[PDB]
């Protein structure tokens, strides 16, 4: 679309690899940040 | 007969020193089998309570599990828990001034007996 | 100053559904040290009582040693046990209907924390 | 979350006969994380108290922590301790004679379950 490729990159799973959503819990998300390299934490609940 | 249990268990003893405040005691794994919290006092109070209980390691998700008057100094929490995102063993002392009736300060101790997640396959 | 003393722990968790019943919840082997068995009640029960005790692999020795009626929901055992071929610890619920008050059913946890028959000497 | 906590934990038991005497029941290094002592009385007495407390490897600095009559037979130590130079758990029975409405020997079962001083570091 408009020359940028869309790309359906999955679900967020407790198995797999996607991109993430709401029904990730704070402590689950926040396992993958590593906490030195980010300037804050908002996880996908905290947007929500 | 043919089970799995946890074969990994640790203590972990923290102190902090008994005035109005949060204090974060103890870091849990997820899956730990969290099976003693006892809570000591060292010295002689004259006011204050100290509530020990679970909250996130981010989010405000404090409950107390265990109060502590004054008078009695110790205690043990009644229940078995399996951690569950509530990551961060806490205390807080709400009400507390200065030692009192001894002109040093009071100490308070925590010390969390908890099994690791790890299971091993053991038949007797 | 020299002893000998048990190096391995286990810890066994089970659960069963807290309807009328025998469950086979821990096995133990001969000589193992038992220190903490603690039952807990999940969920709001309406009536009933559970009874931990040890039993045989096969024949009917089964005796309680922890009672839990409907209201406290937690127990520990107040003793310590050396397992003596009563290798089983057992819970029996005699009364007890659907879950009551909640519509979910409702669990009971067994956490058996024990010392391995095994020992080593340890000077200090 | 990152912490330090011991990884190393023992279990001591130690048999008496239960007839007046000091006995030397358990040894505790410095630094050690002495979570539960429980004492136990098998048998029927009598008449007589069991009273287990710390003393030194070699001066006389005994101090009762468990009192035990002889009706309730078991006891749990309510409170816990770090290993600081009193590295003796020891038992002393003022009163005591003949086994009493039975004919064989009381005995009585001490087990310490402490956790070792050295720590590692762990996080969540």
């Amino acid at each position: 679309i408009d020359n940028c490729p869309v790309i359906d990159a999955g679900v967020w799973n407790k198995l797999n690899v996607g991109m993430p959503n709401s029904s990730i819990s704070d402590s689950d998300f926040t396992r993958y940040l590593n906490k030195a390299n980010v300037s804050n934490i908002v996880t996908p609940m905290q947007l929500k | 007969m043919k089970q799995k249990v946890h074969s990994v268990s640790y203590l972990a003893k923290a102190e902090f020193e008994y005035k109005n405040g949060v204090y974060d005691l103890v870091a849990l794994p997820t899956g730990a089998e969290v099976i003693k919290i006892s809570l000591e006092v060292v010295g002689l109070p004259t006011a204050g309570h100290v509530s020990v209980g679970f909250k996130d390691e981010s989010k405000k998700n404090y409950s107390s599990i265990l109060t502590l008057p004054v008078n009695e100094t110790s205690g043990v929490v009644t229940k078995d828990y399996t951690v569950k995102s509530d990551k961060i063993v806490a205390a807080e002392v709400k009400d507390a001034l200065a030692e009192g009736s001894d002109g040093r300060p009071v100490k308070c101790v925590l010390r969390a007996l908890y099994f690791l997640p790890s299971v091993i396959e053991v038949e007797y």
